[PDB]
């Protein structure tokens, strides 16, 4: 997908790898190489009125 | 030392952990759940120190169980027993 990846403070459990939401949308993900918990959030979007 | 067996045969993969699943009257609580679904034999576990009670029953509390090992072994597991170790004085 597409989204800004920053260092999140979500206390992920060792056996856990992903993090979903109400709509089953992945919000956080664990880096496979290094033990780090990121977060998937879109950069910017919105409507355009003329 | 081992006393529950004397021999073996051909079998599947074996997994091994380096630590253990283990005034002094404060009791413990070692909960386990052995579930067999879609072939994978899942095992859950959680430890918590409990206060020593008089009837020695299940404490009035709530504690979640976390997975610790998964084994894709098992064909017909509709039976089981338990094993204990007595201290020979
Ligand atoms: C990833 O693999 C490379 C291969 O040489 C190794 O140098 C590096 O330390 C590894 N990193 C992790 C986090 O396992
Ligand atoms: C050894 O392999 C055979 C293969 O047919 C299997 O049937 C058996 O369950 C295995 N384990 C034994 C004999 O302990
Ligand atoms: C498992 O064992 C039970 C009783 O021994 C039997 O009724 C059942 O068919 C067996 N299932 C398989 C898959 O062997």
């Amino acid at each position: 997908g597409t989204g800004v990846l920053t260092e999140s403070n979500k206390k992920f459990l060792p056996f856990q790898q992903f993090g979903r939401d109400i709509a089953d949308t992945t919000d956080a993900v664990r880096d496979p190489q290094t033990l780090e918990i990121l977060d998937i959030t879109p950069c910017s979007f919105g409507g355009v009125s003329v | 030392e081992f006393r529950v067996y004397s021999s073996a045969n051909n079998c599947t993969f074996e997994y091994v952990s380096q630590p253990f699943l283990m005034q002094g009257n404060f009791k413990n609580l070692r909960e386990f759940v052995f579930k067999n679904i879609d072939g994978y034999f899942k095992i859950y576990s959680k430890h918590t120190p409990i206060i020593v009670r008089e009837p020695e029953d299940l404490p009035q509390g709530f504690s979640a169980l976390e997975p610790l090992v998964d084994l894709p072994i098992g064909i017909n597991i509709t039976r089981f027993q338990t094993l204990l170790a007595l201290h020979r004085s």
